[PDB]
């Protein structure tokens, strides 16, 4: 009889363990949590990385030299 | 309770000499190729150069003032338009390369032997009426290199 | 401290007022007096608020599954089209949403598709919209299905699963994601709240007619054969402060609401350090 | 009233008259295109409405849950099986008959006791 | 609400409490008692500052 | 029995509202008559007939000029009543 | 018992408050009161989920009241003054003839009523006629205005692309997705205004959403990383000019 | 012969081919063919039911039948030209459209 219909007291049964799990404040943490782990990330990655570029007056040397210096943000870490 | 059924063989050939590209028309341009008799498809190469301003102690200057030079940007061989023209005084179409991701539709062609053969289509392209289209302005070339590339 | 973590804030049409759709999402007592009244919403013990997922997985799982990309849509060859969104981004459109919804229903109750994510199948309109989208309140339900062998349209949920939590509840293996993936309950947020049809409670709910005590309050019936989810327990719409209320059925509207913020002022013992 | 549009341009039509033979035309403003009237009917305005009392009646309709449903026998297969509802043009004058269309055969019959439909 | 078919003009639908307090209110009841109960909290709210300028 | 335009503006009126708002088809006709003078020949169904019916004519270029005409009748032309007076209840 | 989502800040416990606003990239119609010549607005406030999120919201509205003649519908462009009548926006959109624009926002030919309603706007986009003089004229509308013929219409096709619909795609080739989604809006638009539709809910739970302490970190995390980005560039340009290193 | 000449025989006797979507994955199996360069068999049971089954050898892997869904090609005339290793030639009119789905 492992497959009878639930009665009106077993819906607490399920209420318990929904709390047992969760816990009163699921929402704060379960949003935090998500922004540390993916959010975070993304975050160093939109605009990210910057250059700066110097373009010579190419007169003659020391000109004629044009250059273009990069800077990049990989893995984020969090101790 | 009964099938009538058909079965071919498939191969995936690794040898080729061939590369399979999709020439797509829009049905309100209504292209029928039985009016067909001689075609040229050829490549378009007039914005084959281009000229872009990019930036070049003292302090940094406002943006009304910062300071500018040329580079050449060259276009990959590869993404040029194709123009199309038809009997000789008639039809002409611009064919532009699809955008998208690096997956692909794959042809299935029949050999003599009865088999398919399949190979990867390499490019796809839409293709529109000439009248459609008009001289590339050079923010239009500029914006299409960037697009490409 | 408990409904301080349960607050919510509404800055600047009628918003004081508490919405219908406000149903198992939001406290009905738990407000204030005065200015801020209607405008700091308090969380019921239930809901949860979608922590927002990726739309790929879904949109790559589409296309997949019958649905013509807009870029090739023609509205008078394909005129009864039901129109795909995800994130009020339109996608495409499906011929036969009837077998696509539950495929994608399947996929949630699976895990396969995460269960914090909605869909929502408004077949008068012609429209299924979905989010993966952040910040929506979302609700559990118990799954009804017109599937049963023996009889009617019965819960998903039986004695025997109850037994299998109440064996862990003595263990301190059968959690509350146990009933989650073996898709016997649901969460549900306001949108999707819209196209199903719920039932109070589950045994008085559900099994037809073939003296009556006078004391018990005046109930209504289970004349639904429709019945798509029921409500896991009806106390579960209050917030923290109105769950210490004794009879809350029994008092006058407001004097709860006043009692759910005087509770918050009462002296006990905060934290045992 | 029901349009048309110019074979050529897809542009719409506007009508012409031909004052010399008496007749309605369609002309293009865009090309040289003319085609003769279909109706003699150009505007019809219709400020008392009934289309949109039976909206989105897709053969869907008895997968709503939502739906409630009566033992109405049908006025053609005879099925006491049918889904319910008002009128979906969302006016404020609007009357509460009912629209019930059926599970079986998904004809549209009303509960209107004072006039007869085919809608 | 959701536990209601849809077009219910019914007073179990629209917001009719059948019942006393000595008896208690159905789910449905007491949230309908609820959206009714807060009305009156807002004007009681609102009003205390309108009232105050009038006097003023 | 007992020179104008072809295009014709052609109004059908509720017999059910002509009743609760008191009206004949007579009166109504006369308002739109007695609006636009001698530059509108106007034709009505008669109260007793089953559909309700007014025909309109003017006295190059005309369609445009007729939805201005249907814009000044629907809006601009009283028919009974006082403005900005609407319903009116009576009470013992 | 204690049960965490606080932080401590120099030693006093600090609890994040939900915020409660209007969800995004949402599509609702809305009735303009009594007096104004705008009798119904369509509304869109498109962001992105991340990433700079342009608060550009696109309004579509319907002019001329319940009762007055020439009842077109315009449309205000994110940075661009006047509000464009439909056509026009679908023309620099790239669809071009009237009932290839028609069918993206009617789907169901038979339906009269609604397409009467369309034949205004039309006739208000019948002076462009190509793509090219849809942008220029998008163009014209400043911005400021930006003299110069070259100038305007390469400016429309970039309001189109970056400003306009900015969820769906800040992409390049996807007028057909925008113009698709433009005609749904003119269809809700319509069908609310014709009385088949009610007025949507500025009060629906289901339309707002709950800003948490992860999106709360979020957005103050974004201002304060570009903060930083831009002071790194500072320093960059300061230690190339004296090359110190 | 003429360069530019865009050789029409492919459309002339009108050869008809096939554009199906497929899985990523199964192409990548199919990467791994061998021998001829067989992969496996298209069906086409009719009472339409299309599909595709790999071969024993390329598949490594338990028995899998990849339906076909079949889609119109309509809203637009597609054909293949191809470029060999110069010449351009129309080789074939799609005839038909599908995507293999996965399985
Ligand atoms: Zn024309
Ligand atoms: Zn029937």
């Amino acid at each position: 009889d492992e497959s009878a219909p639930i009665t009106a007291e077993d819906s607490w049964a399920v209420i318990s363990a929904f709390f047992r799990e969760k816990g009163l404040v699921s929402q704060q943490l379960d949003s935090f949590n998500q922004f540390v782990d993916y959010t975070l990330q993304d975050i160093i990655c939109e605009d990210s990385t910057l250059i700066l570029e110097q373009l010579a007056q190419h007169t003659t040397e020391s000109d004629n030299i044009s250059r273009k210096y990069e800077i990049s943000f990989g893995k984020i870490y969090v101790t | 309770n009964e099938f009538p059924l058909r079965a071919i063989p498939k191969e995936d050939l690794e040898n080729m000499r061939t590369h399979l590209l999709k020439f797509q028309s829009k049905k309100k341009i209504n292209p029928v190729t039985d009016f067909h008799l001689p075609v040229r498809l050829h490549r378009k190469d007039t914005r084959n150069l281009q000229f872009q301003l990019t930036r070049a102690g003292n302090l940094r200057r406002k943006t009304r003032q910062l300071k500018v030079l040329d580079e050449n940007a060259k276009k990959l061989r590869f993404e040029e338009f194709y123009p199309w023209v038809m009997e000789d005084g008639y039809n002409t179409w611009v064919g532009s390369y699809e955008a998208g991701n690096s997956d692909s539709y794959v042809l299935l062609s029949v050999e003599d032997d009865g088999s398919f053969t399949m190979i990867p289509a390499d490019k796809v392209y839409k293709f529109t009426a000439r009248n459609k289209y008009a001289t590339l302005t050079i923010d239009e070339a500029e914006k299409r290199m960037d697009k490409k590339s | 401290t408990l409904s301080h973590l349960r607050r919510t804030n509404t800055p600047i049409a009628k918003p004081r007022q508490l919405h219908n759709t406000h149903w198992g999402l939001v406290c009905p007592a738990e407000t204030p007096e005065g200015q801020a009244c209607g405008l700091v919403k308090n969380l019921s013990l239930m809901s949860c608020i979608s922590v927002g997922t990726d739309p790929m997985p879904i949109i790559t799982f589409l296309s997949e599954w019958g649905m013509e990309p807009l870029e090739d849509y023609v509205p008078h060859q394909s005129p009864d089209a039901t129109r795909v969104f995800v994130n009020g981004v339109w996608h495409g459109v499906h011929r036969n949403p009837a077998r696509l919804m539950e495929t994608l229903r399947t996929l949630r109750r699976k895990g396969d598709i995460n269960p914090e994510v909605s869909m929502i199948r408004d077949i008068r309109e012609k429209e299924l919209k979905i989010f993966t989208d952040a910040g929506r309140v979302y609700r559990p339900l118990f799954i009804v299905e017109d599937d049963e062998s023996l009889g009617h349209k019965e819960l998903k949920v039986r004695k025997g699963h109850i037994a299998k939590l109440m064996a862990t509840e003595y263990q301190d293996e059968y959690t509350w994601s146990s009933l989650l993936n073996e898709g016997l309950v649901e969460y549900i947020d306001a949108e999707e709240e819209e196209s199903i049809l719920i039932a109070m409670q589950p045994e008085d709910l559900e099994p037809a007619e073939a003296d009556v005590d006078p004391a018990k309050r005046i109930r209504v019936s289970h004349h639904a054969t429709t019945f798509t989810h029921c409500e896991i327990h009806p106390s579960m719409i209050l917030g923290v402060a109105a769950s210490i209320i004794p009879f809350p059925d029994h008092n006058q509207s407001p004097r709860n609401t006043y009692q759910s913020a005087m509770g918050k002022q009462a002296m006990g013992v905060f934290l045992t350090n | 009233t029901t349009f048309r549009f110019c074979r050529d341009c897809n542009n719409m039509l506007y009508p012409r008259e031909d004052k010399e033979n008496n007749r309605l035309l369609f002309e293009c403003r865009t090309c040289s295109y003319v085609e003769e009237a279909g109706s003699p009917l150009v505007y019809r305005h219709e400020l008392i409405t009934n289309i949109g009392e039976t909206a989105g009646v897709v053969q869907d309709i008895g997968s709503d849950p939502t739906l409630p449903r009566s033992d109405r026998e049908c006025p053609k297969c005879h099925s006491r099986e049918n889904v319910f509802f008002q009128s979906q043009q969302r006016r404020k004058d609007t009357s509460m008959v009912l629209f019930f269309v059926c599970l079986s055969c998904s004809h549209i019959f009303t509960s209107d006791q004072k006039n007869k439909r085919t809608q | 609400l959701p536990h209601f078919s849809k077009d219910d003009y019914s007073p179990e639908s629209k917001g009719f409490v059948e019942n006393s307090y000595l008896r208690g209110l159905t789910p449905q009841e007491f949230f309908f008692h609820a959206m009714g109960g807060r009305e009156g909290l807002i004007d009681t709210a609102v009003k205390t500052a309108e009232t105050g300028y009038i006097q003023r | 029995s007992l020179q104008q335009s072809p295009w014709l503006l052609r109004l059908e009126l509720d017999r059910a509202a002509m009743n609760d708002k008191d009206l004949t088809m007579g009166q109504v006709g006369e308002r739109i008559k007695q609006t636009f003078k001698n530059d509108l020949f106007v034709i009505w169904s008669e109260d007793n007939d089953e559909k309700l019916i007014i025909r309109c004519r003017v006295v190059a270029e005309e369609d445009h000029m007729l939805k201005k005409i249907e814009n000044t009748m629907l809006e601009n032309i009283t028919l009974r009543g006082v403005e900005n007076i609407e319903r009116v209840v009576m009470m013992k | 018992f204690d049960m965490g989502g606080y932080f401590i800040i120099n030693g006093s416990e600090k609890v994040l408050i939900a915020q409660e606003r209007s969800a995004g990239n949402i599509v609702q119609v809305f009735k303009k009161a009594a007096p104004s010549p705008i009798s119904h607005v369509a509304e869109i406030r498109s962001a992105l989920e991340k990433g700079s999120r342009f608060i550009s919201t696109l309004q579509v509205k319907l002019y001329g009241r319940e009762g007055s003649s020439a009842r077109t519908i315009k449309a205000t462009l994110p940075y661009i003054k006047q509000d464009i009548p439909i056509v026009i926006i679908f023309r620099a959109l790239g669809i071009i003839p009237d009932g290839e624009i028609l069918e993206h926002i009617c789907y169901d030919v038979n339906d009269w009523q609604m397409l009467e309603m369309l034949k205004p706007c039309v006739e208000d986009g019948f002076v462009i006629q190509d793509r090219e003089t849809a942008l220029d004229f998008i163009g014209r509308r400043g911005t400021a205005l930006g003299i110069k013929k070259e100038k305007r219409i390469q400016y429309a096709k970039d309001i189109l692309q970056k400003e306009f619909l900015p969820h769906i795609t800040q992409l390049e080739g996807f007028e057909s997705r925008k113009a698709f989604f433009l005609g749904y809006m003119i269809n809700r638009l319509l069908l609310c205004a014709l009385d088949r539709k009610d007025q949507d809910d500025r009060d629906h739970f289901g339309k707002k959403r709950l800003d948490l302490a992860g999106p709360l970190l979020a957005q103050l995390f974004k201002t304060l990383f570009k903060k930083l980005t831009k002071d790194i560039f500072r320093y960059m340009q300061r230690t190339v000019e004296e090359a110190h290193d | 012969e003429e360069s530019l000449d865009l050789d029409l025989e492919r459309s002339n006797r009108q050869v008809w081919l096939v554009r199906l979507p497929m899985f990523l994955a199964e192409k990548w199996r199919d990467r791994n063919n061998l021998h001829g360069q067989e992969l496996g068999k298209i069906r086409i049971n009719k009472d339409s039911k299309i599909t595709l089954l790999l071969n024993e050898n390329d598949n490594d892997s338990i028995p899998h039948e990849y339906d076909l869904e079949l889609t119109k090609k309509v809203v637009e005339n597609e054909y293949v030209f191809t470029e060999q290793n110069k010449k351009t030639a129309i080789v074939g009119t799609v005839c038909h459209e599908c995507q293999v789905m996965p399985s």
